RNA sequence: GCCCGGAGUCCGGGCACCA
RNA sequence: AAGAGAGUAGCACUGUUUGGGAAUGCAGUGUCAAGCCGGCAGGUAUUUGUCUGCCAAGGUUAAAUAUAGAG
RNA sequence: UUUCUCGUACUGAAAGGGAGGUGUGAUACACCCGUGGCGUGCGCAAUUUGUGUUUUUGCCCAACACCG
RNA sequence: AUCGAACCACCUAGUAGCUGGUUCACGUCGAAGUUUCCCUCAGGAUAGCUGGUGCUUGUUAAGAAGUAUUGUGCGGUAAAGCAAAUGAUUAGAGGGACCUAUUCUCAAACUUUAAAUGUGCAAACAACCCAGCCUUAGUUAUAACAAGGCUGGGUAAUUGAGGCACCAAGUGGGCCUUCUUCGGUAAGCGGAGCAGGCGAUGC
RNA sequence: AAAACAUAGGUUUGUGAUGCAUCCAAGUGGUGUAUGUCGCAAACUGAUUUCUGCCCAGUGCUCUGAAUGUCAACGUGACGAGAUUCACCGACGCGCGGGUAAACGGCGGGAGUAACUAUGACUCUCUUAAGGUAGCCAAAUGCCUCGUCUUCCAAUUAGAG
RNA sequence: AGUUUGGCUGGGGCGGCAUAUCUGUUACACGACAACGCAGGUGUCCUAAGGCGAGCUCAGUGGGAUCUCACGUGGAACACAAGCGUAAAUGCUUGCUUGAUUAACGAUUUCCAGUACGAAUCGAGACUGCGAAAGCAAGGCCAGCGAUCCUUUGCGAAGAACAGGAAAUAUGAACAAAUCAUACCAGAGGUGUCAGAAUAAUUACCACAGGGAUAACUGGCUUGUGGCGGCCAAGCGUUCAUAGCGACGUCGCUUUUUGAUCCUUCGAUGUCGGCUCUUCCUAACCUAGCGCCGCAGAAGACGCUAAGGGUUGGAUU
RNA sequence: GGGUACGACCAUACUUGGCCGAAUGCACCAUAUCCCGUCCGAUUUGUGAAGUUAAGCGGCCACAGGCCUCGUUAGUACGGCGAUCAGUGAUGGCGCUGGAACCCGGGGUGUUGUACUCU
């Protein structure tokens, strides 16, 4: 016995029950894994220097406050 | 619908259950507290009969094998022939006064 | 259900134009792309290499990767009850700079200019007023125009 | 399809890190060993009374096979295997038309 | 896939089949 | 000073059995030992040399265990 | 301190190996009251008259580093 | 009184994606007949629709919207055309064919042109603009660019709760109507697109 | 309840006993066989009368053809330290070559042509293992079909010839 | 003796492949969209028909004796089906070549569950080819192909290390020497029912669980076919379209034929014909009443109102 | 007002025919020892001006074809939403609204950057 083949009826109603969720924000999953390697490798060396400078800045800020107290 | 479950492997397809057509293959433990009482009664009765002999005969101290139990000590079956000679006791006479004797131990 | 390949409904979509055939010009070659830009994805159909799928023709997205002869763009796409952020790699010929933010940027430039001038407007037709015709015609649906609509 | 007898291909060996001349010979499958683990298991399962114990696959549909070439270098004895598309007649004449 | 025979060559033959 | 169980153990083929996998146990037929540097076992087949543990092919033996349609 | 089991460490087919921070040098050296750094972050603390700031818990994102 | 394989007891409560049944009340919510794979088509697994348990938060909007505005992209359907390419096709006129300029009538698998209804993106605080710096093994012949940071100054209507998990049910025979449509002489016929309904619901 | 089966008659096959057919799980076991070719066992046709044509390519059965090609265990030799590997030998059967249809079965097309037309004894040509012989028929076997002619009725998709 | 003897399907069977796939159209100007819908393809082929540099211009037309000049927007060619694309080229000729190799498990698109397979896009490293260079090339653009288990091939060359290290493949578990076997990584032998069982018939002697999800008979929708009628008027009728007819066209009605469908019924609605008996319809054969004729009489043709009454006996089947 | 070289947009720049052109230039032109390539110095390559503005090039013109632009076709064709609207139907108008195309008519026939350059 034959039957139905295909229909898109009721599918738009189902998709909007819980809505079409908005896309993820642009700041959420932003990793350049497969990109241009020469630029990726260079950015790592800059980031390592930024982390080292961040640690040094907190050391001087803490020492200055302790001297005042 | 199945979902994210483990694959069961329950191992119960061998007619172990007693029903109208099968005798079954089961073992229960309803006599456990009764058998505990009976064994205790026999131990007290044996002590009364053999008085004043000790309940258990003397046994040696041995080392457990393999690397997992290298450092552990327990009791062995019986004393060695070399050990009995060192203490000056005959083996057949030793069994008479309540000393267990083992003729297979090696004393390495 | 038969014959759904990579280019199914593309007879008129990837056709070039009338009297506008050819290959990309120098102005296209000299365009500069940088990460964070907005671009439109349109096919060229004279460059077979790096041509995007038919779904992404006419779509607008942001670039996340720059390569020696290619650009990577992030494009939204609704699937069932959600939109997926897709990444496509295309050649620089199938990509155009987008003007979808020039009005916004021009608004910012005007605001700072207005503040800069202040540191150193329109006529509403909605409100009423006097009207002096000096002449008044009449519309009357003459019988001549009824006779006109006869081919 | 016609193929040359020699090719100039890159050699990955440390001694010969350059383009060298390779000799082309078609690959043929070896002979089954009768003492492979799978063959020992099959012979044990097959002995007895139950008849045939495994499938035989009579429904053959393909009419060609893929071509595998073994490329043998001279100075460094390394071998490199390559695969071509399916074809019905493979020849190694190398004499250009 | 084996062993032959007749023209490395195609056929005729007796055999053998776990993707 | 001697000795300690022979169509026995082993091997080949076939069948069955086992978690036992180049073969765990057994059965049939063929073949069939050693003890003057012995034999068996040591979980991957073969040849060679060590090491470790035992000494088959005869027999008896309480207690702790079962009573799943009995007395 | 159980005599066994689950857990406090994982990784490789295997032989095997086995995870703290900061500073200074190119089984290295010296210290040990301690979040590896960045972003968004309940509550609390301190300021201005509502704003700006510190520490941020839990969680999440992206970059190090260390073990096989 | 039993025969295309007798009767009796047992294995046996044999297996059944198939047919039948399945026992108190009130309350809060509430569907699907669709996607992919399967010796699959009277059945399953998988996603969707639903319930329960929440977590993190907020008090005008955080990563809000089946809706408009402004700006900026995409398209070849209706229409139109054959006096424009491809194809079909009627008749005269000027130099039997042929040529030149016309003329009647056309196209789901023709088109120069080309709507309406549509469809991407943007319209700010995890951001922007400017100033002064830091780093790099990236670019450039080197001022200049890239990228990651640090320190000071200024910054599109109207509706309203945002985000993130875990566990699981039923369902996977549909049918009707508006408009657009394909096959068929047609059908209360077979097959699709958009929306609303019945199924599950009375008044 | 018959047109089916059986029957007398006819034909074919195997077989001289350490046999042919054949039962049983098995044995110094059992049946035709208390038998001996005018016998026993296995098929087909179906009284009498008169007959029983051609085909051995296919499948089957069979041969006192094994002549040669191919093959399994068992045997005999080699390389190797050995497991392993290789070589040679290796029966029936298959292949090859004969016989057999009262074994299963099978048994043709197309043109031209005789003093009116019509038919074609005669010719030619394709083609098989052989190309349906003696007989019989719209028959319980003929689609077309209620075939065509005679007979039987006033009239017959019926009956007979 | 045991078992099997595909699926889809306007019932099933025979047929076909709509079973894995590519182009145009259906398809309604984003994307997606079904039918045993329409027009056609695919399991191959190519050491060049792959890569690059250079030179040139094709189909065709016209004027002159294969040769020559001019025009020539592609009307040619690009292995094959179609679409798109291309003129100092993506076409043709020629020269040199092997980028159809390797490519540290880099990222992504199409199908999509945001799985795999097939195909494709953008990259980093090695060694190269063609170019004076910029540059192009890891096949021929998009269709041309394949899991687990098993079999088979390639890589783990020789040396260096007083110790397993940034550098020497691992194991065979009491230990050593040589064979053998096995693991880890990359390919190949195939499943076309193409996400991948190893597979012949018959049942009228038949069985079971079910199905009105599905055929054969009644009923329902339709009316192609069947049947019964209108409209126009070229002709036929001694001349005369219409007494009577009426071609070429066009408009309807009926459900008394046969088709098309599959709505009800498969825990059953007794399936042809004849006999008997009642009733209804009119599209009127006879009986009643009228008009008209190519109606002298007679016999008839046509038309209207009319269903009250009637409509036979036999041969073969 | 010009020329040359390198360009951007790629016909308001194209096609046919006609008329004119100071200077710097561009070009036609002369010739094969050497570099280089052909059947042929025709193309290409190397050498250098004895001539010529005939051609190429630039400017202008043509009720010329094309192309660009504005109107007209036309609120026409077609469309979204509504009706217990009209009509036997085929179809159509109405309400709130979006809105073309060909033909035809008027106008137009390149704009410009960098460097070196003659009045
Ligand atoms: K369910
Ligand atoms: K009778
Ligand atoms: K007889
Ligand atoms: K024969
Ligand atoms: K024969
Ligand atoms: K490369
Ligand atoms: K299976
Ligand atoms: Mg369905
Ligand atoms: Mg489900
Ligand atoms: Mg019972
Ligand atoms: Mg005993
Ligand atoms: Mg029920
Ligand atoms: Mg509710
Ligand atoms: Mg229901
Ligand atoms: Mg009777
Ligand atoms: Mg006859
Ligand atoms: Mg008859
Ligand atoms: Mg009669
Ligand atoms: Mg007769
Ligand atoms: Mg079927
Ligand atoms: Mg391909
Ligand atoms: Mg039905
Ligand atoms: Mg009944
Ligand atoms: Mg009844
Ligand atoms: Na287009
Ligand atoms: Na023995
Ligand atoms: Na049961
Ligand atoms: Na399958
Ligand atoms: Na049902
Ligand atoms: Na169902
Ligand atoms: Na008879
Ligand atoms: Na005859
Ligand atoms: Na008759
Ligand atoms: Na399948
Ligand atoms: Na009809
Ligand atoms: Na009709």
């Amino acid at each position: 016995a034959k039957s139905k083949n295909h229909t898109n009826h009721n599918q738009s109603r189902k998709n909007h029950r819980n809505g079409i969720k908005p896309p993820l924000p642009l700041y959420m999953y932003n990793s350049k894994r497969g990109g241009w390697l020469p630029a990726l490798v260079n950015t790592r060396r800059v980031r390592k220097n930024n982390q080292k400078a961040a640690l040094k800045a907190r050391r001087e800020r803490l020492a200055a406050h302790q001297a005042a107290q | 619908p199945k979902g994210n479950n483990a694959i069961p492997h329950v191992h119960q397809r061998k007619h172990w259950n007693p029903c109208s057509s099968q005798k079954g293959n089961v073992k229960v433990f309803f006599n456990q507290p009764a058998q505990k009482q009976r064994r205790r009664r026999l131990r007290l009765l044996k002590a009364k009969k053999i008085f004043p002999r000790p309940l258990k005969a003397l046994r040696p101290q041995v080392n457990c094998p393999t690397v997992r139990y290298n450092m552990k000590r327990r009791l062995g079956r019986g004393f060695s022939l070399e050990e009995l000679k060192a203490a000056g006791v005959k083996p057949r006479y030793a069994r008479t006064i309540g000393i267990r004797v083992d003729r297979r131990r090696k004393n390495k | 259900v038969h014959s759904h390949g990579y280019k199914c409904g593309t007879r008129h979509l990837f056709a070039k134009k009338f009297r506008k055939h050819g290959v990309p010009s120098v102005s296209t070659i000299l365009t500069n792309f940088k990460v964070g830009d907005y671009v439109d994805v349109v096919a060229d159909a004279a460059v077979r290499a790096g041509m995007p799928h038919k779904y992404y023709h006419g779509r607008t997205g942001i670039v996340w990767n720059v390569t020696p002869r290619g650009v990577g763009v992030i494009i939204n796409k609704p699937v069932r009850n959600r939109t997926v952020r897709k990444r496509i790699c295309v050649r620089f010929e199938h990509v155009r700079k987008s003007r979808c933010q020039e009005a916004f940027k021009q608004k910012l430039k005007d605001l700072e200019a207005f503040r800069a001038a202040k540191k150193a407007k329109k006529v509403s037709t909605r409100n009423g007023g006097f009207v002096c015709p000096k002449k008044v015609e009449v519309l009357a649906r003459r019988t001549a125009d009824y006779e006109a609509m006869i081919p | 399809v016609n193929y040359p007898k020699k090719k100039k291909m890159h050699c990955p060996d440390e001694r010969c890190n350059a383009h060298k001349s390779f000799k082309v010979v078609q690959y043929k499958a070896g002979k089954a060993r009768l003492y492979a683990r799978g063959k020992r298991r099959y012979d044990r399962k097959q002995s007895g009374y139950g008849g045939q114990t495994k499938p035989i696959f009579h429904k053959k549909a393909k009419t060609t096979k893929k071509i595998v070439l073994k490329l043998q270098c001279s100075n460094c004895k390394s071998i490199i295997q390559n695969v071509l598309k399916r074809t019905k007649h493979f020849e190694l004449n190398d004499k250009k038309k």
